[PDB]
């Protein structure tokens, strides 16, 4: 029961908070296994769908925080993806394969800053170099600051950019509401009816994580965990990994 | 009764027919509410977003460019000629190692232009003052320490102009995240020892230094901007309304916009203009003359 998730976004964008929020467990970053971006790999055991879930969250430190964010800066991201393909390919070729540690990355969440305008050249360059190796899932981070109209206009601009760069998002065999406008909070707050809920409290209101009227969080949760986790792993295995191995020979 | 206390009336009447120049610059990455904040401070739609929703609008040279617009506002009898300077392309490119160099060039160019007139044998009585009087530096509300780009940009801009830090889109933060972030950035300012406006002058009184202390305690301002009026229970005010929130921009219990407006415009507006003269322009002029 393994699952490997990649989180690419600038520091402070909300990657850690969304991981704790999705899997409802604060120990996502309790176990760190060991100008360039650093790669941080976290291994946690999650009680999701009754069974133990061997979740592996791969995180980035310092993405987009150099004066020059060219490919050499964020190349450790791709080197790690290709390496997890390489490890599986070698272990798959051995006589005794039976409990392969499948470290292949099954989904790549790309965190978009809630600018409300457009994707930056760095956003397009990285996603242009990841969509053929991972299941790419773009999200609008901290989307609570955006009005209802800004989210629609922002999504429309973002999709036209990905389409014009021939960037291929993950399509559930949900796809139209991409990129997902998500919020993150595994913390309990009290709303204007006095009820204990997850979310964030402000002078101007209380936003609720598990509220479909406030975000797309449940859409991302369904896509990642509760509905389409199997097809995410399938596309990695049957297509993304096979295309990598073929062009390697 | 002689009547020389009338002299302040004679001066005000002379300056009212003259007008007043204010040159303000906004620095920050696109999408931080910079054009919205300028349009909210002056209660008028002065500028559009320097890039908008079109990424093809970014400077083709792949560097920061100056976008200067000029405006005029009237209140009763005071006319205010406003120059707004946006910086499209700052921090928006893959390589931002020279993101601040066109900004530093523009600031020095205005001093150079002014000094070129002060040295002529036949000076004009009213030199056009295009010197940058204030810089609103927009920081992202991400709770992180100053990035390399912010350190490099601020370490130069804070030495040539009155830099006013501002947390753009500060409604991202809860009040506790606001306290922790503002306290972190202030410690960053102490760590790098930046000269952050306002300055303390010996000409200031004990009450003026106290005003400087209180305003300084909430810098960078946690601003929220909006040109659009919203309605909440019949009451109409300008702000933002969403599926879960309703922000009143002019509510001091929600953000620091009102404090920023009193500061930038109602108490330190003339101080900003004059400090550009006797501090920044004089410092520039002194270095040109010695060489
Ligand atoms: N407005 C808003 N703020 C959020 C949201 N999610 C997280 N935050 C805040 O954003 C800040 C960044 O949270 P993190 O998840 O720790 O940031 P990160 O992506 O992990 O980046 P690093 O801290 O450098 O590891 C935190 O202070 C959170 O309180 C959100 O959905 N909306
Ligand atoms: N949450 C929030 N959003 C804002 C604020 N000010 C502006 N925005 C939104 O952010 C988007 C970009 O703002 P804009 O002023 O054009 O950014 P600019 O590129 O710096 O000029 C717009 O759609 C605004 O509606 C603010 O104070 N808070
Ligand atoms: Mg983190
Ligand atoms: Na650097
Ligand atoms: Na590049
Ligand atoms: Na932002
Ligand atoms: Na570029
Ligand atoms: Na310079
Ligand atoms: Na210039």
């Amino acid at each position: 029961p393994s699952f490997n998730l990649l989180c690419v976004g600038p520091d402070g964008i909300g990657k850690t908070t969304l991981m704790k929020t999705l899997f409802n467990n604060d120990d996502i970053e309790a176990n760190l296994v060991k100008h360039k971006v650093k790669i941080k790999s976290y291994e946690s055991v999650i009680e999701e769908n009754g069974v133990k879930l061997n979740l592996n969250v791969i995180d980035t430190e310092g993405f987009g925080d150099f004066l020059n964010n060219d490919q050499k800066s964020w190349d450790p991201i791709i080197k790690e993806i290709d390496s997890r393909f390489d490890q599986y390919l070698d272990a798959e070729n051995k006589i005794n394969r039976h409990s392969i540690n499948d470290k292949r990355i099954h989904a790549c969440l790309y965190f978009i800053e809630p600018t409300g305008h457009y994707l930056k050249p760095l956003d397009l360059k990285f996603m242009q170099s990841v969509y053929e190796k991972c299941n790419l899932i773009p999200v609008i981070a901290k989307s609570d600051i955006l009005t209802d109209e800004e989210i629609l206009s922002f999504k429309k601009t973002i999709m036209n950019q990905l389409i014009q760069s021939n960037i291929e998002l993950f399509k559930p065999p949900l796809f139209s509401s991409l990129p997902y406008a998500v919020i993150g909070s595994n913390d309990i707050v009290e709303n204007y009816s006095g009820n204990q809920v997850r979310g964030r409290s402000y002078p101007w209101g209380v936003i609720e994580v598990d509220n479909d009227n406030h975000s797309d969080f449940n859409l991302l949760k369904n896509l990642l965990i509760k509905q389409f986790m199997e097809e995410l792993k399938e596309r990695t295995s049957k297509i993304l990994y096979e295309n990598y191995r073929s062009s390697k020979l | 009764y002689v009547g020389f206390d009338t002299i302040t009336n004679q001066i005000e009447h002379r300056l009212l027919k003259k007008g007043f120049q204010f040159n303000i610059m906004v620095v920050g990455q696109s999408g931080l509410g910079k054009s919205t904040l300028i349009n909210t401070l002056f209660a008028s739609h002065l500028i559009d977003s320097a890039t908008g929703d079109d990424i093809s609008a970014l400077p083709v040279t792949k560097t920061t460019e100056m976008k200067i617009s000029t405006h005029t506002l009237v209140e009763d009898r005071v006319r205010l000629n406003i120059n707004v300077i946006d910086t499209p392309g700052f921090g928006d490119f893959i390589d931002n190692s020279k993101a601040w160099e066109p900004i530093v060039k523009y600031i020095k160019e205005q001093h150079s232009q002014y000094l070129r007139k002060e040295l002529t044998a036949q000076r004009e009585r009213f030199i056009t003052d295009t010197r940058v009087h204030a810089i609103l530096y927009f920081l992202q509300p991400n709770g992180k320490e100053l990035s390399r780009l912010d350190v490099e940009a601020l370490k130069r801009l804070t030495e040539i102009a009155n830099v006013i830090p501002v947390i753009g889109k500060s409604d991202t933060l809860t009040l506790d995240e606001r306290t922790e972030f503002r306290e972190l950035i202030q410690n960053e300012f102490e760590k790098y020892n930046f000269k952050i406006y306002p300055y303390d002058s010996e000409e200031l009184t004990d009450e003026e230094l106290e005003l400087n202390r209180s305003v300084r305690s909430i810098i960078p301002f946690a601003v929220v901007g909006s040109e659009n009026e919203i309605e909440i229970n019949g009451e109409t005010f300008r702000g933002r309304k969403t599926r879960w929130s309703a922000i009143n921009v002019e509510d001091i219990n929600q953000c620091d916009f009102v404090y920023l407006r009193e500061f930038l415009i109602r108490t330190h507006l003339q101080d900003l203009i004059e400090t550009t003269s006797y501090i920044h322009y004089e410092g520039f002029r002194a270095r040109q003359l010695i060489a």
